Formats: C-alpha cells, structure tokens, sequence
C-alpha cells in the first residue's frame, strides 16, 4: 500500500489532510474572545430524540484557567483530553502555578504528529493522526484571555473568534464581520449563539446546543440549559427588533 | 532458621522381594508446636510412589508439580511413566533451582511395569540422584533411620515381613526424633497391588 | 534492517487452500524418490544418491541421517531444507527430552516435535513452509518400530510402507504388492531394492544407494563396554558392499 | 513532633506543633505540619518532612485529577487510598512517614484516616501522631466527647499539642489549628507555645509544677 | 514512472532521485517567505509571519537556540520545533560539558546528520522546513541555510519560502554593501527588511506581520515583534 | 503477633480475631476488624505484617469476586484455599514476601460441610477442626484438644471459644482488646455483635 | 518495505467479515466429517479419517480424537499440525487451573480459553489463523455431560447433537431428525454411525477409517471413564450396528 | 512485532476499518435496552440458522460486569468476550483502589476507551461490537442506560436497540416512548421492550430473552413462560381490534 506518514507531490502529509475531512464532517464548534472572558458553543447535534442529550459532551474542562470544545471524531478527543489534564496539574506540583495556555497548548500539539509504522524520531506509536480539531480556551497573567486552534497537524493557531466543524466557513465568514476588540461577554454570548443557529441544520434550543465560558475570576464554567435558554430568548428578541 | 527443621518428618524405602515398601511419619510442626498429625508425606502418580520430607510448604508444591508434570507425560506418552524416569523427571526439575533450591529431601519407590523390577531412590535437595538397592532415608531423623536400617534390612524380604522391619525403622527411629512422629502410614507395593496401613505410636 | 516481516506469508485462500503450503508439496514432488518399509522386526528407508556431478563426493553427502541411536530419517523435497531440519531435531530430542528424562524420546513423539517445527513455518511471520517431506524410522521399548511421514504442513502419518517424491504413486503401488505383516527385516530390504530400482535411471549400486535400517542393537558400535543396560545403537546404515551383495540376490 | 486530629458534632479539629530538629538541634520553632492537600482535604506531617510534604502535595494533585475525570468530589477513603497505595509501593525502600488525611464529604461526613510508610491505613475517630503522641493523647482522652462544641473542640486539640509541647523535647513552637467542616477546612491561627503556656496555666490554674 | 518510485524516503528513482524528500522541499516552498544576512559584526533574520484569518495570529517564524544562537523556519511548523528543540538540548550539552559555546559551523552539522537519518530507512518521512540558522560565535557571525534533504551551507545572505527568490537576487546584488554593515545593527536590520520586501506582492509588512531577530558581538540573539519592529516599517 | 483463632464445628466455621492494632508505643485502635469476605460462604482472617496484612487480604479479596462474576459460580473452600496458598508460595521466594499467616472458614454448600483452613506466609496449608497462628495456638490448643467434639453446635463452639479467650487475657502479656467473632454456615457469614459478655 | 507483501490477515471485509476466518472456514468443510452427540448417560464422538491407505498403520494411528483431561476430549476437523498447538496449550490450561485450585477445570472454562486464544489471531499479529473446528466432550460437576464446538473465529456454543467438517448441512439435517432428548449411550452411538454413513464421501464405512470415543460414567464406579475405541472394537460395533 | 496502520484515514476522511465494524453489527442479532422510572430492561433476540442448541450452556447475550451493571451487545461474538472480560477487570480493581463499585457510566467511559484505543492502534482492527449498559450507580435508584460502538463513541438513552433490524425497532420506540411518563413498572417496561422485538423477531418466543434490572444489584433473566405470557397478551392487544 503506502506509508502513513507519506508526502503527497505537493508536500503535504495524505494522512494529515484525509484527517482534515473528517473534521468537516463533526458537529459545529465556536469561541469568541473578550477582554471580559473566552466564550465556547457547540452543536450538541443528536442522532436520534431518544438520545439524552446533557449525555453529549463536546466542552469540557483542563484545569480552572482552560476548558475546551470540539469538533470531529469525538472519541479521539478524549486521550487529548486526559493528557491536558494531566499536563496542567503536573505542571502545577512542579511549579506552584497555572500553566499559560499557549504551554497548555502546545503540550498538545506535540501529540498531533505522533504516529506511523515507525519513524525514525523517537517511539511514535500511534497508527494514524487524530481526527478531531480542538478550540483550546482560557486565561494566565500573562497574555489574558486566549483562543487556540489545535489541529491533527500539529499547529496551533490563536484567534479573536473562530469556527471549526460543518459550517466553519460559513460561520467563520460571519465572525469576520461580527468581531471586534472592545465585545463584551454577553455579546460574545448571543453572537455565538447566533451563528451555530445560521450554520446548525436544527432549530436551535437549550438542548441541541450550548454554551461556556472561562473568566479571570471565575474560571471555565459549562452554561446550565436554563441559563442558555434565557440567552436564547434574549437573541429572538434582539433579532426580530430589527 | 534451617528449612529442613521447621516442619520436622521422615520417609523412608525398601526393597523387598518383588516388592518395595515406603513409609513416613503423619507430622507437621512449627519447631516446638505440633500443628497437624495428618500431613502425609506419600504421593503417587500412577504406580510410582514419592515421598519428600523439607519445608511443608516445598513438599505441597512438589508435589503439585509433579501430578502436573506426570499427567502431560501420560497424554504425550500414552502410558504411566515408570521408576527410572520419574526419577529423572525429579532429579532435573530439582537441579533446574540449583541456586534457590526447594528445601526438601525425595524418594521415590515402585516397580517396573514391564522388567517388574523393585526400584527405590532417593536425592538431596539439588537433585543428586542416590540409587541403591537396600534402603533410602530422609529427614530430621534420618540418622536414627540410618542406624535402623542398617541393622534391621536384610535381602529379598516377603511383602508380609518387609512391612514390619521397615515400620520398625520408621517407628523406633521417630521416637528419638523432637520432630517426628504423630502417626505413621506405611505402603507396601507388588506388581498387582498396594496395599496402605497406618500404625499406632506414641502421640507425644 | 531488523526483520519487518511479522506477519505471516501462507494465509488462506477463498478456496480455503494454504498456497505455501501446496507449492512446498510440489517442490517435494519434484525430489527424488525415497522410502520406507516397516518389517516384524526392523524397519528400512532408502533413497537414492542423486550425484550432481561425477566430481562430487556422493559420500560427503548423506540423505539418511541418525537422529537418535534408534532413529534415522531420510526425505524427499529441499536437500538444504532437510539438513537445516535435521540439525534441529537432533538437539530438540536433547533439550526437550533427553535432558528432561535422561533417555531419548521415542518415535512417535521426535516426530510429534519435528512436526511442531514445520508448522510454525507455516504460519509464524516471514517465513514459508520447509520444501520437504521426511519418513522417519525408529524403535523405541515401548512402541516397538515404527515408521513416520510428516509433510510441509507438519501433518504426520504411521505407515507400514510407503515411498515419497517423484516416483511415489507407482512406487507406493508396487509397496501395497509385496507389503505383508509377517516380512522380516532382509524381506524388507529386498522389496525395498526392488521398489527403489524401478525409480532409478541410471547406475543403481551400493554408491548410488543409500540406504539404513532401524533393527537389532548393535553392541559392537557402542564404542565402551561395562555397562550391561547399554547394547548399542539400532540404527545402522548400510555399507556399499552390503548392499551389492543383496542386489545379486536381486 | 505532635500531631492529632478527631472526629466529633462539629466535623474534624486538627492541630500540630512547628517544632524541627536533627538529634538535639532545633533547626526551626515555625515548621508546617499540616498539608492543605485542597479546600476540602487536611494532611498532617509527622516523621521525615521531605516525604510527607512531597507525597501529601502529590496527593493534592491526584486528586484533582480525579476530580477532573470524574466531575465529582474525591471521597476521604479513596484519597487516603492512593497515598496508601503509592507508599505500600516504596515499603522498604526508607521511607518515613506517620500521617493523617482528614476531610468531611456529603457521602462519608467526618473522616480521618491514619497513614503510615509501613502501608498502615487505619479509618477511627482519634489519633495522635509524634514523639509526642502519648502526651497528646492522655489529655484528649479524658475530656474527649461527641458532643463538644465547635469552640470547646478547638480548643481541646490546642491544649493537647500544648500538654505534649512541655513535656516531649522534640515538640513545641507554636500550635497550628485547623477545623474542618463539609464546606471546607478552616484555618485558626497560630499560636507560640511560648506565650499560650503562661496563659493557659494563669487561667486554667494546670501546670502548678511550674513556677510562672 | 515518479508514481512508482515516491511511495517512500527508501526508494531511488530510475534517474538517481528521491521523491519524498523533494515532495518535502515542496512544502518549504509554499512556506512564507523568511530572510538571513549577516555583516562581519551581525547576523539578522527576517521573516514574514501569516495568518490564517484575519482573526488569528500570524505564526512565530523565530526560534532561539541559545544565548548566541537561532533560526527561523519556512514549512512544518511542527518539524521546525522538533530541529530547534534537538539544537537547543545540543548547544545545552556543549556548554554544560565543555564550557564552551556551540559552534554554528558545528549546529549545522548535527542539522544535517539528524535530517539525513530521516531520508535513508523506512517508516520514518523527511522533515518537511526549511531553515536559516544565525549566530555569533569564536568566529565571527554566521548564517546557515538548512534543507530537509540534510544539505546545510553556509552563506552571506538569503531566503527561504514562497517567492523568495525575489529576496535572494537583491542580497545577491546588495552582497559588497550589507557585508560591511558593521557595527550598526539598525542599518543590517534595514538591509533585511528591504530584501524580504523583494519577495512581497500580497500585502506591505505590518506590525503585527513583521518579525525580526539579530545577535551579534555584543548582542544576545533577541527577537523583536510589533511595535518593536515598527521602525522599521 | 495479633489473635487469630478457627474452630470448625457441626455445622459451621468460627472465627475469632484480636480487635488492636499496634504501634509501638501505643495502642491506636482497639475496633480492628482483622476479615475480609471472600464470597458470600468463605471468610478469611489475618494476621502479620503492618501493611502486607489487608494489601494481601483485599488482594486476595478482588481475585475471588472477579472469579465469582466471571463464571456465575462460588468456588469451595477447598478451591479458594488452594488458590491463596499458592499466591503465598510464589510469595515466599519473590524479592519482597507477604509476611502474613490467614485462616480461611468457609462453609461448602456442595459437601454440606463447614471448612477451616490453616495457612502461613511460607504457603504452609493445612485443614484443621480448629487452628491459630502466632502464640496463640500455645496457649489454647490444650484446651482444644481436651473440649473439641465434632458434633458441637454452634452455641458450643462459642463457649469453647470463650473460655480460650478467657485464658489468652490471663496467660497473654498483651491487651489485645478482645475479639470480634464471625460465623460461616449454610446461610451465610453473620457478625456475633455480642461476645463483650456472652 | 514489507509493507508490500503483507497480506492482511485480520481486517473487515467492506460487508464486515473476516476473510481469513471465512477461508479458513472454507478450508474446515474438505475436512473429514467429526460428529458429536450427547445422551442421558454419557457422550459420544466419532469422526471419519480423511484419505488412508493399504498401508497406513491404523493401531498407532490419531488424526482426530485427542484426549486434553481425563474427563474432556476432542473431535478435530481441519489442519492436524494446527490442532495439536492447540490442543497442547488446552492440556497446559487445564493442568494449570488444577493446581491453582485443586479440581479439574469446568469444560465451558477450558473451552472459552481456547476460543479465546483463536480470537486472538483474528484481531492482531498478522498471522493466519488456525484452520482447525474442535468438538469439545466433556463432563464436570456443574453441568455434567456436555458437548461444545469451537472454530476458526474463536466462537463456541453448546449441543445436544453437532458435527463439523464436510457435509455438515447433511449431517445436522439427519441428526436434527432423529436426535431425542432422552437417548442413551447405545442410541447415540448408532445414530452417529448412520449419520456419518449416509453423508460419506467415500464408498462403504469401513472400521479402517473411523475413530471412536464415549465418555460415560460407568455405573459400577461412580466416575467419569474415557474410551477411545481400538481398531477392533470400532469393527465390532460397526457390525452390530448393522452396517457390517 | 506486528504493527501495521490498519485503521487509517480515506481521502473522504473516513476510516472503513471502523465503518466496516459497524457492518458487522448490523450483521448480528438484535438487542434492545429501555428504562422504566425504576429501572433497565434488556431484550435480544436468537438466532435460528441452526436450532438443536444446549441453552444451559451455550453462552447468553446478557452479561454481568459487576453485581450492579450488565452488558449486552451487538456482532462479533468472539469479539464482546474480550471487552466483556476488561470491564469485569475494571470494575473490581475499582472497588479496589476507590473502595466503592463503578457508576455505569464509568464503566461505560471505560468499555469504549479500549474500543477507541483499537481504532489507533497498530497491528489491531477495532472491534466488530457495539454495546448497551445498564445498571444502577452505587446508592442511587435512577436508572442508568449507555451505548458504545466500535468508533469508541458513546452516550445515554431513554431506550436504545442496536443490531440487524435496529433501524426498524428504533422507529417503534421513538413512537412508543414519552420521557414524560417512562414505563411506571417492571411490567409495562418489560411489555414495551417484547413489544419492540415483536416487530423483527417474527413470533420467537424461543428467540426472545429479557433481563430485568432494578436498583440495588437485583438483577434476574425471564423464563421462556415469563415471556411467552408477555407475547400473548399482545398479540391479543392486536386481535382484539
Ligand atoms: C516530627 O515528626 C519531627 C519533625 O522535625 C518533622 C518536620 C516537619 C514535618 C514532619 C515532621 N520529625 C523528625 O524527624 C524530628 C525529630 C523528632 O521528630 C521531629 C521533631
């Protein structure tokens, strides 16, 4: 056959970009950043109503500074997940404090590249790239709040607001025109929630989507669906206002 | 402090005139305590007879190995093993833990299914097969067992009066033993059967 | 470098034959003719010398080897394959009985361990199935003489006679003849000659013949006296005048 | 070293001396002995502080790492249970530590858990740990009830580490409180066994043998 | 043919070639555009972040090595950390062993043989980025072009990445003038950014587009983004 | 070393084991329940060394139920004996031993017959009408030996117990604060909450 | 590379089968037929040994009933040298299981080992698997007589009545026939020889290429007694039966 | 020493390896799981492409991981052992280090980890299984029911049916279940779950078995009767209009 970490005539990897596609196919993923806090929404997207949705869990949380959302094969998220984890408190019993997002970050990006048959760099022992892209969002002294985009290739890029998943560039186009330096956190908030209800095949409600955030003084919190369907609402309104 | 000391017991063979004869004293102390007077110290797979004095825990696990062992051998062999090789089989498997040995002293006895020949044997705890033809001995009162013998075996003795000098041996030789004694059983083997029989001794 | 291949180059095909396994068989067809014939109380296999070259030392060069002081064995198929084969039988009777028992393994159980070699070359990674086909012969106390065919697949079968490689089929139909269960050990080495002769071509004499035989103990090939339980070696191979003197019998 | 922690009405009281020396040596009078594993989860320190400060801070990290996966509160017996573990896996190898893992879930309410390197983990309602232990432990044990108050419990725990910081040379400083409920520990202050000797025998009237 | 002959690093054309590692070469190209030059008192570097959208940040092109040592990167990104990290632990060990500061000349050796692993056994891939590596060491300044075919030459002046053959012809050209910009980093520094504006054509350099790093006889290699590069803009 | 006692009667097991628990110069508990259930008709008692004593116990513990579920079935007495002995065995010769000596009663609803197993650290087993480790037995097996009848009932058993209690809290020159009491019958394993004073 | 000649001995076909299984499968179905019948007092295998010879030594002869304990044993169909790897680490398994707790092992147990074992080659290590069906007959305690089957993919399940090899679709019909609960011994032991002789390929069904086992629990005893039959006692019963 | 990439991507992004282990759950036996208000049935169907089985012995489709939890399934027979075996593994080495049995949906998180893990792998292909749980956390009685498949993904329903024919069962539950009022009763939820089989089983009262779960370990497998009297009484429902 052919190796699985071959260059395509054009210099690209085949499994990298394969990987991409996959991608394309997973439910929709934005974060918008603030000076006020990161916001993070997803599609829950469920395959049937018998489904209980709240079981779906595509945001969750690294540590009280970071929390995540994502958009793919799912199930491959989840070691991304724990390594995360695992890197933000071993950072904090070897340092006594928070690990930078950007480090957080990168930590995890240095998985993406990790497979093969066996090529000569290490023990990369991973069959094929991961087939989910990752939005990494939080909040260090540093560099204040941060919005990353992990991808099965390795690069991490940061962004004021971004889309990952089927209707990325779609949404993406409409972040472009949405975003500027001085939003606020509520409207972060109704403007993501905006843009998954445009790019989202459903109707948009409290349960086939939802919200979170990570502020400074409070953390990444996960929006309960009473909490987002008021939002919702609020979003109707000021939309039907004009 | 000794393994061949915790536990305490004695076997021992003889041959007799087609026939051979192994016994062993019944128990199993704690240095000074007695703890079990039933430990026999008797095995057999098949017609071939093992007895092995030592650490209690060593002649347990032995013994496991060697139904173990022998009931492959019959599934490969599509027969009994004999005298000869089980005696083999005992003397490698012991001297394979050359360095960590299993602290006990063997015997094995029965006859020969096909030349009917009466067999004994007896080896240290790192294999060293002995062969001789009269008597073999083992355990803490294995001096005393040496004298016994010694004065009482004579050659090509009926099963009937085989099986009194060997309990005598056994018998008169755990009484000048701490750690022996506690019952006894004796087995006397032919050909076509084998017969078991335990003795009354002193009980202290 | 580090052999890559692990994983297994005979694998099934949707007609559930093993191709490796075939092809090995009909490189084994394509080998000269060898045989065995089992007697009351001996057992022969004999083949013949085919000398690639009349400055070749057919001697040198033996296709009947001692196994075991009362086994020998003699193929029909790859001459590599079967030396290689035979080196590890050899030790496999020491280090997995001999050493163990403190006696040599009997026939059918060498064979049981020979056979265990040639399948893992059936399926273990990177390699393919040996090209030959042996029949081993052997006595052993409790089973008395025996002989055995064991084949790439690492399949093995008693028989009383049979004849493998090129000449098989019409060889094995002129065993089926002659074979009884009352032939002593000089019958069978007649009819084996015979079975042997319409197989060769050319010259057949005692150095274009091998052949050996599993029989009495020969004490006088012991090599040290002194100890009654010892009598010696039952296998024997023939000598080339041996031979010639039972082919003007013939 | 003296260390104790009880169960009681009110949750757990937890108290420790601060004193560190190597034979006759003080090297410090202001030492922590207690390990604020997290809000939620005490530890005390007794015997080699290298391996109780590392292990317990560990700890601290375990758990949140539970807490993480599991979105759910750690319970006392599994967070006492790791450290367990982890020092079962090191017997033998020197380690030296005499410890108490205290916490209060909605599950389980009070608990103390002793830990010891020997691979000892023991759940009860009292323990001391120390060279001065046994001090400790003759004052908690007559005036030791259920039913004491929040105030009264505080301060039984603080006389014991003061009974024991007079008497066992290799205990004293000052005595460290702490009190923990549902919601979390509570710290209450440091006190210098120094002047709390003085105070505590004018008004309690104890310590007659000593002239003050 | 090329079909049959570029499945992977372990299989030579029937002309001689290897396709992996040029497919590889392939993916400098379309890497932005970076520079290197140095005087005989200086090295500097160059090099054109880019964005993904206009809402997200434009890569980190420059990788410090060391106090005296550096590079910038065209390609995988993630190859360029894995190369920069193995440079970072191999001037670590010359100083903690031997007191004694890498040489570039060295650094661009061991680039080479790491690379050269990748491009003769099978299961592994070439690195696919390119890299410009500046420093100041017991000789002088110095500047380094590595490619992942494991060829590493050392240079006055260059660049690597998409159109950077603009850049290339006028260093090639301003060569007698910028080699004698000693002593003055800021006209060094001037001399990149007009060569790394020879390669331009998309947009103009901006602040938050612009990145520069020099090192140099009393200058520890430093990098400088935004307003820090703004006047040089 | 700690108080461990089996005497199997008529129908069922008992086991009788020391409730303190010892360090060095202080007694820290005196409530220690020295058991773990093995499955519901087999309980096992222990004692030795500090922390080797419940690893080995719970460890023990773990295999027996993940067999249970595995094959829907409760292995005899005799089986999960054998089973224990043997992981001592391999114990004894390993870098660091468990130093810990166990009683195993259980009840074989097969046979209909209650079982007491003796093993000690080295995976010396023996199946007895009544066992200990330690000095324990030193000081009870004669009156054992004198009082032991196999058609006891269970209400004798626990007087027989008693009075080698009695005797190991005169003789003994350790508190070792009582016993706590377990049965192992047909029906199950039941705690006998009353032996402070029976 | 390798990569090149590896054919892929464990991946989903696009409808989600095994290949190599199915092959194997395919391979099993030439092989001689093995039946296996359970009674109320006891069990019964007998197989029909594919292609012999005038003179191939039937006395010393074992091509598909293989004994693993004393109170279980096998019927193969499929690869020989494939069976007796298998069948050798079954009696390491079962040896294993009676010394660690002192009672010979349940049958589902060593069954499922087994199977386990053969599963394996199914979903990792790049090998082929084993071309070889077991027919497990065997008794424990538990459940007493029982009669299982094993094949290439690691699957088992139990029977009343099976058979494995060539013909079986004939052979399941016939059996599924007359086949009743209550049989006895004698009664299975006949219906496997009709069975066997109306779905052979060969001409008659001569003793010389049959194998014959009945683990039953003689009556005078109390245990659990193997019989593998001689080459005369199948001629006996092979005339009895009436079938001469 | 084996460890070629067998689940890779496609240039569609898709990675057959797993999708065709989907085709092979569609290839077995039904299975379906609802929740009552007090607790988890799971029904499967039998086979019949041969019948002349041992059912003592023969292998059921519903096994017990701890004595709380069970778990059903989909495909490859062989297959389901291997997890069935780890999750039994699992749950007692939880009880173990955690003093306290696993949550269903633990052992749910954990069942489909494994089944991940061999989607990228080398040398493995991903399991041809897709699997129901059920069961009741420790000291709770709500009900408990999850689903995994061979991607690794999983989730929670109020009832779920995997296997051939499963596109068809489901139909029935989405119409035949309000989350408003869950099946009140062991019996009415029983009734749902043989009702749904019904629709694909084909009259199989020996081809239909149903395990009921309620809270506190008590778990029990119907008896042909048990079940047999549940078919009657609704092949009436359907005459008697
Ligand atoms: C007490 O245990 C003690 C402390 O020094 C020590 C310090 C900090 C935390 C752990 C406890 N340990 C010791 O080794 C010395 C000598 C006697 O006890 C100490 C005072």
């Amino acid at each position: 056959d052919r190796g699985v970490s071959t260059f395509s005539p054009e210099g690209r990897l085949f499994q990298v970009e394969y990987s991409l596609e996959a991608i394309k196919l997973g439910s929709t993923a934005i974060g918008i950043a603030t000076k006020e806090g990161v916001v993070l929404g997803v599609e829950k997207r469920a395959t049937s109503p018998l489904l209980e949705s709240d079981s779906i869990e595509k945001i969750v949380e690294i540590d009280r500074h970071i929390g995540c959302a994502m958009s793919g094969l799912t199930a491959d998220a989840r070691s991304m997940i724990e390594h995360a984890r695992t890197a933000a408190v071993t950072h904090n019993l070897y340092y006594d404090e928070d690990i930078n997002v950007e480090s957080l970050t990168q930590s995890v990006c240095d998985l993406a590249l990790r497979f093969g048959e066996g090529a000569s760099g290490e023990e990369r022992l991973m069959s094929r790239p991961f087939g989910v892209a990752l939005l990494i969002a939080g909040h260090d002294a540093d560099d204040g709040y941060q919005l990353f985009h992990a991808e099965p290739s390795g690069t991490f890029y940061r962004y004021n607001a971004k889309a990952i998943g089927s209707g990325s560039e779609g949404a993406q186009a409409e972040l472009l025109n949405e975003w500027h330096s001085s939003l606020t956190l509520k409207e972060a908030e109704l403007l993501v929630l905006k843009i998954l209800k445009q790019v989202m095949e459903e109707k948009l409600d409290e349960n086939n989507a939802q919200l979170s955030c990570i502020t400074k003084q409070d953390g990444f919190k996960i929006y309960d669906n009473e909490k987002t369907a008021e939002l919702i609402k609020e979003l109707k309104e000021k939309e039907a206002a004009e | 402090s000794d393994p061949s000391s915790i536990n305490g017991g004695i076997v021992v063979a003889m041959t007799g005139k087609d026939c051979v004869a192994i016994a062993c004293d019944l128990r199993l102390g704690s240095q000074s305590l007695g703890v079990s007077n039933k430990f026999e110290k008797i095995f057999h797979y098949g017609h071939v007879f093992l007895g092995i004095t030592g650490l209690a825990t060593d002649v347990t696990t032995l013994n496991e190995m060697f139904r173990y062992k022998t009931n492959l051998y019959k599934l490969k062999e599509e027969r009994a093993i004999e005298p000869e090789t089980f005696t083999q089989l005992v003397s490698s498997s012991l001297y394979e833990r050359r360095f960590g040995p299993y602290f006990v002293g063997p015997v094995v006895a029965g006859i020969n299914s096909k030349s009917g020949k009466p067999f004994i044997a007896g080896f240290d705890l790192i294999g060293c097969i002995d062969e001789a033809k009269d008597f073999i001995v083992s355990g803490t009162a294995s001096d005393q067992l040496f004298g016994m013998c010694e004065s009482l075996y004579e050659p090509n003795l009926e099963p009937e009066d085989l099986f009194e000098t060997i309990s005598q041996a056994l018998l008169n030789a755990a009484d000048r033993d701490a750690l022996s004694g506690w019952g006894a059983v004796v087995y006397i083997i032919k050909k076509d059967e084998v017969v078991k029989r335990y003795l009354k001794m002193r009980q202290d | 470098m580090t052999d890559r291949y692990s994983f297994s180059l005979t694998t099934f095909s949707p007609s559930g034959k093993l191709g490796q396994i075939d092809y090995a068989l009909t490189a084994v067809k394509q080998g000269v003719t060898s045989l065995g014939i089992k007697a009351t109380n001996g057992v022969v296999i004999a083949t013949e010398k085919k000398s690639s070259s009349p400055l070749a030392m057919s001697e040198t060069l033996s296709k009947v080897s001692l196994l075991t002081p009362d086994i020998g064995a003699v193929y029909s198929g790859m001459g590599p394959d079967y030396r290689v084969l035979v080196d590890k039988s050899r030790k496999v009777a020491h280090t997995s009985y001999k050493r163990i028992y403190g006696e040599y393994p009997p026939t059918k159980l060498l064979v049981s361990e020979v056979a265990k070699i040639m399948q893992e070359a059936t399926q273990s990674g990177g390699v393919r199935p040996f090209g030959v086909s042996l029949l081993i012969a052997g006595h052993d106390e409790f089973n008395g003489f025996s002989l055995y065919q064991v084949d790439p697949s690492g399949s093995y079968f008693p028989w009383k006679a049979t004849a493998i490689g090129k000449g098989s089929v019409a060889a094995k139909t002129f065993l089926e003849k002659r074979w009884n269960d009352e032939l002593e050990l000089e019958d069978a080495i007649h009819i084996a000659l015979l079975t042997l002769k319409e197989s060769v071509e050319g010259e057949f004499n005692g150095d274009t013949i091998e052949l050996a035989i599993i029989g009495d103990e020969n004490p006088d090939l012991l090599g040290y006296t002194g100890i009654p339980t010892d009598k010696g070696p039952r296998f024997r191979k023939l000598t080339s005048q041996e031979i010639n003197d039972r082919l003007e019998a013939l | 070293t003296t260390t104790l922690a009880f169960r009681f009405q009110g949750g757990i009281i937890v108290a420790v001396d601060s004193r560190a020396t190597a034979g006759n040596w003080v090297a410090s009078q202001t030492v922590k002995k207690v390990i604020e594993i997290n809000p939620f989860l005490l530890g005390t320190m007794a015997g080699g502080a290298a391996d109780c400060q590392f292990w317990e801070t560990w700890l601290g990290s375990q758990c949140r790492l539970h807490e993480l996966r599991e979105k759910e509160r750690i319970s006392v017996a599994a967070a006492s249970k790791i450290l367990s573990n982890l020092v079962y896996q090191y017997k033998g190898a020197g380690l030296s530590m005499g410890t108490m893992i205290c916490g209060y879930t909605r599950k389980e309410g009070p608990t103390i858990y002793y830990v010891d390197s020997d691979g000892t983990r023991l759940k009860g309602d009292i323990f001391c740990v120390g060279s001065g232990q046994t001090f400790a432990y003759g004052v908690l044990d007559s005036n030791y009830k259920w039913d004491l108050s929040v105030e009264d419990a505080l301060y039984l725990g603080k006389r014991s580490i003061l009974a024991a910081a007079h008497r066992d040379a290799y205990s004293g400083g000052s005595v460290n409180l702490y009190h923990v409920t549902e919601d979390g520990w509570i710290y209450h202050g440091n006190h210098d066994v120094g002047e709390l000797f003085w105070k505590v025998k004018e008004e309690e009237g104890s310590f007659n043998n000593v002239i003050g | 043919f090329r079909n049959n002959y570029d499945g992977d690093t372990v299989t030579f054309s029937p002309t001689g070639r290897l396709f992996q590692v040029e497919y590889a070469l392939e993916a400098i190209k379309q890497g932005s555009v970076t520079v290197g030059l140095r005087s005989n008192t200086h090295a500097v570097l160059v090099a054109l972040k880019r964005n993904a959208d206009e809402l997200s940040s434009y890569q980190k092109k420059i990788i410090k090595c060391d106090e005296h040592m550096g590079l910038s990167l065209a390609g995988l990104a993630p190859d360029a950390r894995v190369l920069s990290n193995y440079l970072r632990q191999q001037c670590n060990y010359s100083s903690l062993v031997f007191n004694r500061k890498l040489a570039v000349e060295r650094a661009g050796h061991l680039l080479c043989d790491k690379a050269q692993k990748n491009t003769q056994s099978y299961g592994g891939r070439p690195y696919g980025v390119g890299l410009l590596i500046i420093g100041y060491d017991k000789s002088g300044a110095h500047l380094l072009e590595f490619q992942p075919s494991g060829n590493v030459t050392e240079l006055y002046g260059t660049a690597i990445g998409a159109r950077s053959q603009g850049a290339k012809t006028y260093l090639e050209r301003t060569l007698d003038t910028f080699i004698k910009i000693d002593g003055n980093p800021d006209e060094l520094i001037k001399a990149g950014v007009e060569a790394i504006s020879q390669s331009l054509r998309d947009e103009s350099l901006t602040v938050d587009n612009l990145s520069i790093a020099i090192v140099g006889k009393d200058t520890p290699f430093t990098i400088y983004d935004g307003e820090a590069v703004a006047k040089y803009i | 070393m700690d108080i461990i006692l089996g005497i199997r009667v008529q129908d069922s097991v008992i086991l009788a084991s020391s409730k303190a628990v010892t360090r060095g110069i202080s007694v820290l508990k005196d409530s220690d329940d020295k058991t773990r259930q093995l499955s519901p008709h087999t309980l096992m008692s222990f004692a030795g060394e500090a922390g080797d004593t419940v690893q080995f116990a719970e460890y023990i513990q773990a295999n027996i139920q993940l067999y249970s579920i595995r094959e829907d079935y409760e292995l005899s007495p005799q089986a999960v004996s054998s089973f224990v002995r043997q992981e001592l065995a391999k114990s004894i010769r390993s870098r660091r031993p468990y130093q810990v000596n166990v009683l195993i009663g259980g009840y074989d609803k097969k046979k209909n017959k209650p079982e007491l197993y003796q093993i000690d650290y080295l995976g010396t087993k023996v199946e007895l009408p009544y066992g200990a480790h330690g000095y324990s037995g030193f000081y009870t097996f004669s009156l054992l030996d004198h009082h032991y009848r196999p058609d006891m009932t269970t209400e004798e058993g626990l007087d027989l117990l008693k009075l080698c209690v009695q005797e190991l809290e005169k003789r003994m020159p350790m508190d070792f604060k009582g016993v706590i009491v377990k049965i192992v019958d047909k029906d199950g394993i039941r705690q006998v909450d009353d032996f402070q004073a029976q | 590379g390798s990569r090149r000649y590896d054919s892929r001995t464990t991946i989903f076909s696009p409808e989600g089968r095994l290949y190599q299984v199915e092959y194997a499968l395919e391979s099993i179905s030439h092989a001689g037929t093995a039946i296996g019948i359970m009674a109320s007092d006891g069990i019964v295998l007998a197989a029909e040994r594919k292609v012999t010879s005038t003179l191939l030594e039937q006395d010393t002869s074992t091509e598909k009933l293989y004994k693993l304990n004393d109170k279980i044993a096998v019927a193969v169909a499929g690869l020989t040298a494939d069976a007796e790897i298998l069948i050798n680490t079954a009696r390491i398994h079962a040896q294993n299981y009676l010394k660690t707790y002192n009672e010979d092992i349940p049958v589902e147990i060593l069954v499922r080992r087994l199977s386990d074992i053969k599963q394996g080659y199914t979903q990792h290590g790049g090998l082929r698997p084993f071309g070889v069906s077991f027919i497990y007959a065997g008794y424990d305690d538990r459940y007493g007589y029982q009669l299982y089957t094993s094949n290439p993919s690691g699957n088992y399940t139990g029977w009343k009545a099976i058979s494995v090899g060539a013909n079986t679709s004939a052979a399941q019909t016939l059996l599924q026939m007359d086949y009743k609960d209550d049989m006895k011994v004698d009664d299975a032991i006949e219906l496997a020889l009709k069975t066997l002789s109306k779905t052979t390929d060969s001409s008659a069904l001569t003793y010389d290429r049959l194998e014959f086992a009945t683990i039953r629990k003689g009556a005078n005893d109390g245990e659990v007694y193997q019989k593998i039959f001689k080459p005369q006692e199948i001629k006996d019963i092979l005339v009895k039966t009436g079938i001469t | 020493g084996y460890d070629r990439a067998l689940s890779i991507f496609s240039p569609d992004g898709h990675i057959f390896q797993v999708e065709y282990a989907l085709e092979a759950v569609k290839r077995g036996t039904c299975a379906v799981g609802v929740k009552g208000k007090n607790c988890v049935v799971l029904g499967c169907e039998r086979r019949s492409t041969l019948k002349l089985q041992d059912t003592r012995i023969t292998p059921s489709k519903v096994s017990k991981i701890d004595s709380h939890v069970v778990l059903s399934f989909s495909g490859l027979n062989a297959d389901s052992r291997i997890l069935i075996e780890k999750a039994r593994v699992e749950a007692q080495s939880h009880r173990l280090t955690l003093e306290d049995p696993v949550t269903v949906e633990y052992l749910t998180r954990y069942v489909a980890g494994v089944q991940q893990r061999y989607t990228q792998s080398g040398g493995v292909r991903p399991f041809g299984v897709s699997t129901l749980i059920a069961g009741f956390d420790p000291r709770d009685d709500e009900p408990k029911l999850y689903q995994t498949e061979p991607s690794g993904i999983y989730s929670s329903w109020s009832a779920q049916t995997i296997g051939r024919n499963s596109k068809t069962v489901r139909e029935f539950l989405e119409k035949n279940y309000d989350r408003k009022e869950p099946p009140a009763t062991v019996e009415e939820c029983v009734k749902l779950t043989v009702r749904s089989l019904l629709e694909v089983v084909q009259t199989g009262a020996k081809n239909i078995e149903i395990t009921v779960v309620k809270p506190d370990s008590d778990i029990v497998a119907l008896s042909s009767e048990e079940i047999n009297q549940y078919v009657t009484q609704i092949e009436q429902e359907k005459q008697e209009q």
